[PDB]
């Protein structure tokens, strides 16, 4: 069967060009076009362009004419797309796809490469406890970390229900995330509630106790 | 083949 | 370029129901030569890449169940499912394969229907640990609500605030089919201490009035 191998993720610094890879197998590489497709987070699909590995001819969507550059390496049956002067607007999943023979619809896709645009370095998170002003809700604010991911647990997993860990938001090159836990009123503040945050990239693992506030 | 089975291959030399 | 407009943007349904999606093109996709309409449909599950369902408007790709049904002609097209299964809960996109550049619609999302659930709203002041760093993040959680249509507004000492607010959503829960949302208003310590009253408001279907949670720095 046809295969299109893409890396899961790629980190790129703003203004610094990145070269995305898509290795093709399972068909004659030199006979068919390979397309690139952009998917902004929450947005739809947008066709960037395609390249033919026969001689490396490329046809681009004019909207990306000055944005993307397509290249081939026939020795490793790999196609590449490069992004010039990338900003945070270029943070998206980039798919390579293959037409259904010579029919211009996509029968084969790669897994997609999540491109994160950021000039930040491996930064550890600052973990803040959120104590509220008959179910009581608590939270931990995991602010200013890089990169994804982080792991949040409550009392080491004993509290799996009532836990909401939310998707991170990228604000200033850094990620911020929050987690909530809802428990009976009889359990807090009478008992101990702790959020356990792990940032593997930094090799950090912090525990923050939620103490009441006078 | 390069000339894909579009109904109209606009902006190409496939005509 | 050919512009593709899908609708609706989301559909709440029950397992077993029939469903219909619409996709309109800014020009005809009908080729007179072969009297075929050049439209494709894709399914994308969360975290997965797209999967081809239909091409030529009504032809299924091999291995696609026949409960998926493509119809339409010219500039108006539909994708229907005779009996929506749980694994069909996904995004669906249409694409014109008539002429380059290839263009898609913004998509339609299918999601599981259930009974209304009131959001549990909670408001948290800035931690001392953060204030020390001169930052002030006021957090508001709205958890386990349905449907997803909701309006949240921040108020500082009465007047509404929009700037400095970042929101985050969860997907429909895999257990109770609810949604949850996070809203964070980030100020400077200086700014935080200029006001006393901080409010988190939510307008939802389960309530004829706004859900108001607030705190006073006093
Ligand atoms: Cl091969
Ligand atoms: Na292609």
């Amino acid at each position: 069967q046809v295969q299109l191998q893409q890396p899961g993720a790629e980190l790129v610094r703003p203004g610094s060009s990145v070269k995305l890879s898509c290795r093709a197998s399972g068909y004659t590489f030199t006979s068919y076009w390979v397309s690139w497709v952009q998917q902004r987070p929450g947005q739809g699909l947008e066709w960037i362009g395609m390249i033919h590995p026969s001689d490396g001819e490329a046809r681009l969507n004019q909207k990306f004419k000055d944005k993307a550059t397509l290249t081939v390496d026939k020795s490793s049956t790999t196609v590449y797309m490069q992004l010039s002067s990338p900003t945070s607007e270029d943070s998206a999943v980039y798919y390579c796809a293959l037409f259904d023979g010579y029919y211009p619809w996509f029968a084969s896709w790669g897994q997609g490469t999540l491109v994160t645009v950021s000039a930040a370095k491996t930064t550890p998170p600052s973990v803040y406890p959120l104590a509220p002003g008959s179910m009581v809700t608590l939270g931990c604010l995991v602010k200013g970390y890089f990169p994804e991911p982080v792991t949040v647990t409550w009392n080491s997993g004993s509290l799996s229900s009532g836990v909401h860990t939310f998707p991170a938001v990228l604000q200033s090159d850094l990620y911020t995330l929050s987690s909530s836990v809802t428990v009976p009123s009889s359990t807090w503040p009478s008992e101990t509630v702790t959020c356990n945050v792990a940032h593997p990239a930094s090799s950090t693992k912090v525990d923050k106790k939620i103490v009441p506030r006078d | 083949q390069k000339c894909v089975f579009f109904a109209e291959d606009v902006g190409s030399n496939c005509g | 370029d050919i512009v593709m407009t899908q609708s609706p943007s989301s559909l709440a349904l029950s397992v077993g129901q029939k469903v219909t999606m619409n996709c309109k093109s800014s020009q005809s996709l009908l080729n007179s030569d072969n009297q075929k309409n050049y439209l494709a449909w894709y399914q994308q599950k969360p975290g997965q890449s797209p999967k081809l369902l239909i091409y030529f408007a009504s032809t299924r790709e091999s291995g696609v169940p026949d409960r998926f049904m493509g119809s339409g002609s010219g500039t108006d097209f539909n994708l229907s499912i005779s009996s929506v299964q749980p694994e069909d809960l996904a995004d669906y996109f249409c694409q014109q394969h008539y002429s380059p550049p290839l263009s898609f619609g913004a998509g339609t999302r299918l999601e599981l229907k259930r009974a209304d659930a009131a959001p549990t709203v909670s408001i948290f002041p800035p931690s001392s640990e953060q204030l020390t760093s001169g930052g002030a993040s006021v957090v508001c959680f709205l958890n386990n609500f349905y449907p997803k249509d909701i309006n949240v507004k921040w108020k500082i000492d009465g007047s509404e605030r929009q700037n400095g607010v970042l929101n985050s959503w969860t997907d429909q829960d895999s257990k109770d089919s609810t949604y949850s949302m996070s809203s964070t208003l980030t100020l400077t310590k200086d700014e935080y201490e200029r006001h006393n009253s901080y409010t988190c408001e939510a307008t939802h279907k389960t309530s004829t009035s706004p859900i108001v949670k607030s705190f006073n720095r006093n």
